């Protein structure tokens, strides 16, 4: 509530009470409410054909890694031959059709202590309950649970450092609003959560300024947490609605359409409107058609020097991965043929 | 559980009708609810949906005329209908969605003519 | 433990340094006429001014500009609460001229306060009282009808200097000792 | 996402195996469901999540296919299993159905 | 990375810092401490002179901030007008609520008056004298200057500085027509289950129960501009007839501006100088949810003009707790809630409508 | 001037503005000599003149010596000089030496002016502060030979340089001292001291926190109320860099010349040691060495008394116990088995 | 806001005084405008802000107000003053017009 | 200060058609812009508006089918029409609003006949 802030561009400071939204893109502590309830839920899901879990975000994956050893301890102590295996996260996190169940009763034996002092590891079992990884053939997507946890802490409060989760009772499709914060002040706005930080600015019209993503979710951004949700088409959003992009006029830019075929395979992008180092993009109506996003460097490391767009708008839309600098779907090379470049193999 | 539709009948073109779906065994405020129609002798068509958070979506055929809603106290669905056309004659079902429609209603009949 | 915590900002390098310690601010050239002043109490201030009048202290010489502004902000409500108590005495506040000469008298501390009026400052929605012949004049171009030798000086003691969210306030009290 | 369901109509006798095929013009993750409707009655959910079977539905029904195509299969054509079948996707707004396939007694 | 700030907790003596967007509650400081800088003395004088030559006789104030700006500027504006030989005088009165909307707009002169100062705080030395022609800012002057010849919403805030000892406000005159509230001073934020819509005079709070709903509001004015849709959350699928604060009264067209069982309060006590919307019963009152109550209408105060309270109230479809307003005059009720036993003609009502 | 915001948790208030800020600076700063080759030349010249070692003034100087020891040895080896610098640990109190380092006319010719081969041991050792009081007695060691660079009230530099002084000095280096008073609270502080004072009826000592015991003199230019004070009344002795002010006094106490100054990190406060009670009687012993509250076997003495002191009593919070003031003695238990301090100021 | 115009039709001679009336179902502050349209042409603004006249239009047109009742007056009818006249409110959404009133020659 | 329109013509019922209104003398991104239609032999009727900030509003009869837009690069106003019906036959005008419609276009004719 009470706080103070500094503005480096205007060279002013001030204090007062109000509402503050911070950039959180660890400081917090994510673990479920009860290990025994989670173990019972996992067992009941296993008995009913559900075999894997696909994570919504990186936070859930970290939570699973933190809890897996104790979960296996509870599972082995109770006479259940089940193993929990947690793997790496591959963007984008695709959506699964199943859901974890709510057990009516918890396991008879065990301890609800958050941390397990006993480091007694269980023996590996021939039955595996895999969490997200390169295990699409042991447990395909059609038998995987998704978005099964409810973050049961909320509010404008900022001093808690402890976040609790529990298995939800009702089916849901949206991103959890407990960690979402959006704010507009004057000519600058932001849509943000634990993994997204999307900025918009007031030019002659509101438009997307820059985004910084560290994951590729596939939940739906809630409409209650979005500014200017009406009069907007789904085919105009720069960040697609299928990738948890807010359905708003702040998620648009003139001359561009939805980037359904951008480099979403990467692990961290940075959308911004400027050229890649040592390149120029021209405006000629004879250029090519919309297609997959191309890098500015070939597989050998050679940087292309000529690109065109038919009806785009300078400065050009470009993605900044850790291993290249791609363009939008509407910008194609002027001279070099596209059959030798590297393009994105994923679509939204 | 059990869902029961109501409010159907005969209405002249340009008239207003208001359907209802009374829910027993589940509360409507924590469920995704659909409206589905089927013109006589044709296939199923999706009309509108309301999320458990309150977000609503509509089909391109009924957008601007139909309005899905709900009431917490009475635990019922609603579907306000305006500027009805002849091509709006069908049977209307309410359903519960959890990734699939597993609880349908009995259905109600709406006819638009003179 | 430590309650004074703070940070320093460098507007030319966007660097910030924080810690705990002692902080001294430059409060000169501040709009101090728009502060909130709370002298001892309307009833006690009225009783003190009255008792000073029957003791032969005609007026007051201000120690600083802040006391002059405080007297300007108080005089109306003080006159109202004096009038409500049936005392023929008005307080007149004038300008201030440098240097600020020392007066040899001191305001007293009355045993009990005037038993009529309100209990807080800047309130009660009063009405301006009528002028009277007896003038208890705060410093001004008025050093002829009663000279410096009958004037009080340095009679107030600051108790709190609070910085609220919207307006800062100063709390005063009448000194017990010289 | 348009859904094309073939064949439009089907006739076969008791004991045979009949397969109904549904196609999606785009990618759906696994959100495909199969429904059965009889004349004058509300539809009934048979298969969900591509292959997952609904409780109370007998074991003669099974779905699932590889690629961009989906299939529903009948094991033993019991004489109380003649109705219209639809496929639905619950992945994108708007929700879309298929035109339906009618199975009649031969 | 320019907006850096920290937040403090006074019960645990700890502090968290970071970068982001900070929205401050500036509503309670409806303060005269500000110093205002309209376009320019010469430019403002030329604009007002051209407006007088165009047949515009006055100004309706959008908010209290513009009223205070006019009060702070009038003397120097009159002096510089006199120094150019223009027989016109600016008279500034007080605001009355609700602040109704005027159909005219001030012009942007090609050239300003070439005689006078260059800064607003520079110098106002010699007082002007009264003149036959008066360009009257808002007040009880609807007879000498009707609303149809009276301008409204003509200024555009450029910068809101925050200095060490004072904070200053910079203005210009709008080039183009506009209906919306000025966006430079609007701040909206949501985080978790709580949200806020706010500007210099409004502070509107929402909460997430089973449904998102209005929780409480604090208004120090009732302006009649339009809340911009770009500074509003969840602006679709909402009907204008459901908003608790009417759209005409600069209420956001949002699902956060609703409450179940209540409709738009077109007939609330909008004549007050300052009110707060709360959902609870008034002191020493109590309400029943019974179908046999009366039809909704103008809002009624809970105390008779004699000072007697009423202990019986009913509503047909409202939801507990009841909707109640809080002015300095007392504790009004919502349009839905009506006296249970006593006649309603014994109570004072609202004669304004939105 | 200096812009900054602050919070007061006692009053529950915040504010901003310009002004002057003094921080609790008791790493964020890098302390290095000005030039390595010139320091090597200075050490060589000092060894030529019968100065066998260095006694540090504070912990800063010991840290700087530990940081530059290897490079200094390498520079010395690159010139064919048979001398090595050995840096040891410091024990409190940090005694004062009579010699000083000489400013060299011209630095050594070979070396690098930046700030990487391991050197080999030589016969001759130039010992820095350590447990070598027999190889190099205190009378042959330099002390307070460096001048710290000054930045004033600024707080954004991340770097400080030190160079060999040209002129004699007895006082602590004022470049790192900051004192401030604001209302009813004052502080005298440097890199190792944080001395707090308050105003109850007259100004008095409130608490102190010392992470070292150095023997320079606190300069009068950086002290509040330096007039009309006796040196026998200062709680912290003048020989232990205690400020010479009325803020360094407490009624009923005198200078604690024989406190537990052997400790590594002390803390003066006015409160009874845990599980102890002090009484005021006219039949107690006189001033003497400070006594620990617990015996060598860990037993706690519970009755103590003082002649004419004032409550709460003066206590030193060391790591190994809770010592008492020189005016407080055990009421019944004889002092033969008590632990007492062997140091004097 | 429903806007009702009266009379629906009117006929007058040259040099006569003509007055037509517009009525609003609720309060418009002062946002009421008057347009004229010759047959087969785009409309044209005559009066705005209830009484404020535009530039380039003859000064024989005047407008007044009296309790959500508004009038448009022509001083001396002219042969060029035969067209259809509409009132419009620019206060709320939707923007609502009148049903029109055309003036004939007798 | 000229507003010139185009795009009118005959269209099959249920089809789509797009109008344009090129502006000379004013910038469409700084103005409030309207679309007003007049049926043959009937009075004037309001269709759509776009504020200078980008907000859009529509009439009930056209809500869900029409869409107003603008393009700063070309300095022109659009009205995209979908699922056109026979009652949508009229002459369409683009007008500029500042409290009053002082600038009008010439108009374009749209006929929807089977």
């Amino acid at each position: 509530h009470h706080g103070c802030s500094v503005d480096f561009s205007k060279k002013e400071t001030r204090c007062g009470t109000g509402v503050f939204v911070y950039n959180d893109v660890d400081r917090y502590k994510y673990h479920p409410d009860s290990p025994r309830r989670l173990a019972a839920a996992v067992k009941q899901a296993w008995e009913d054909g559900i075999c894997g879990i696909s994570s919504v975000s990186r936070m859930e994956n970290i939570m699973w890694r933190s809890v897996e050893g104790e979960l296996n301890a509870i599972l082995e102590e109770n006479g259940v031959q089940l193993t929990v295996v947690v793997g790496s996260v591959k963007n984008p996190m695709w959506r699964g059709p199943q859901r974890l169940p709510v057990p009516v009763n918890e396991l008879p034996h065990g301890w609800k202590a958050w941390g397990k002092s006993y480091f007694v590891r269980a023996a590996k079992t021939n039955n595996s309950f895999v969490v997200d990884g390169d295990t699409l053939k042991e447990c395909p997507l059609k038998h995987r649970a998704w978005n099964s946890f409810l973050v049961e802490d909320h509010g404008f409060g900022v001093f808690h450092t402890s976040v609790w989760l529990k298995v939800r009772e009702d089916y849901s499709l949206e991103c959890d609003p407990a960690v979402i914060g959006t704010a507009v002040k004057g000519k600058e706005a932001v849509h943000s959560d634990l993994g997204y930080w999307i900025e918009s600015e007031k030019n002659d019209t509101w438009r997307l300024k820059r985004a910084h993503l560290i994951e590729m979710k596939t939940c739906e951004w809630p409409k209650s947490h979005t500014l200017w949700t009406d009069g907007i088409e789904e085919s105009d959003l720069i960040i697609p609605k299928s990738l948890a992009g807010p359905l708003s006029h702040h998620n648009t830019r003139e001359g561009y359409r939805t980037q359904m075929k951008g480099p979403w395979h990467s692990e961290e992008l940075e959308i911004r409107f400027e050229e890649c180092p040592g390149t120029k993009v021209h405006v000629e109506e004879t250029c090519g058609t919309r297609g997959p996003s191309l890098r500015s460097t070939t597989a050998s490391g050679r940087v292309i020097e000529e690109w065109c767009c038919r009806e785009c708008t300078m400065p050009p839309l470009s993605f900044r991965a850790k291993d290249g600098c791609w363009y939008g779907m509407e910008i194609r090379p002027r001279k070099e043929p596209e059959s030798n470049l590297v393009r994105s193999m994923v679509t939204a | 559980v059990q869902l029961l539709e109501s409010g159907g009948g005969l209405i002249q073109p340009g008239g207003s009708l208001r359907l209802s779906c009374a829910a027993s065994g589940l509360t409507v405020s924590n469920n995704y609810m659909n409206w589905v129609r089927q013109a006589p002798g044709k296939g199923l068509e999706w009309v509108s949906i309301i999320y458990s958070s309150g977000s609503t979506y509509y089909a391109d055929s009924v957008k601007g005329r139909f309005t899905i809603s709900r009431d917490t106290r009475k635990n019922t669905l609603y579907l306000q209908m305006h500027s009805l056309r002849v091509e709006d004659t069908a049977v209307y079902y309410c359903a519960r969605e959890r990734g699939w429609l597993d609880y349908w209603g009995q259905g109600t009949l709406v006819t638009v003519s003179s | 433990h430590h309650h004074h915590h703070g940070c320093s900002v460098d507007f030319s390098k966007k660097e910030t340094r924080c810690g705990t310690g002692v902080f001294v601010y430059n409060d000169v050239e501040a709009w101090r006429d728009r502060y909130k002043y709370h002298p001892d109490s309307p009833r006690r201030l009225a009783a003190a001014v009255k008792q000073a009048w029957e003791d032969g202290i005609c007026g007051i010489s201000s120690v600083s500009r802040m006391e002059n502004i405080m007297w300007r902000s108080v005089e109306g409500e003080l006159n109202a609460i004096l009038e409500e108590n049936g005392v023929q005495l008005t307080v007149v506040v004038g300008s201030v001229k440098n240097p600020m000469w020392r007066g040899p008298q001191r305001l007293p501390v009355p045993v009990n306060e005037l038993p009529h009026g309100w209990k807080a400052w800047g309130k009660s929605y009063f009405v301006r009282a009528a002028k009277t012949n007896n003038s208890f004049v705060v410093d001004g171009d008025t050093l002829k009808e009663c000279p410096l030798k009958h004037r009080a000086w340095n009679s107030f003691l600051v108790e709190d200097h609070g910085f609220g969210v919207f307006h800062t306030s100063v709390w005063l009290k009448v000194r017990e000792d010289y | 996402i348009w859904m094309t369901q073939s064949p439009s109509s089907l006739s076969a006798s008791v004991g045979d195996r009949v397969t109904i095929t549904c196609r999606a013009s785009q990618s759906v993750s696994s959100h495909l469901n199969w429904y059965q409707q009889k004349p004058g009655k509300a539809p009934k959910l048979l298969i969900y999540a591509v292959s997952s079977l609904q409780s109370g539905v007998p074991s003669r029904f099974s779905g699932g296919d590889s690629g961009t195509d989906f299939t529903l299969t009948i094991a033993s054509l019991q004489p109380e299993d003649f109705a219209t079948y639809y496929c639905q996707q619950t992945y994108t707004i708007p929700r879309t159905f298929g035109q339906g396939t009618k199975v009649e007694i031969k």
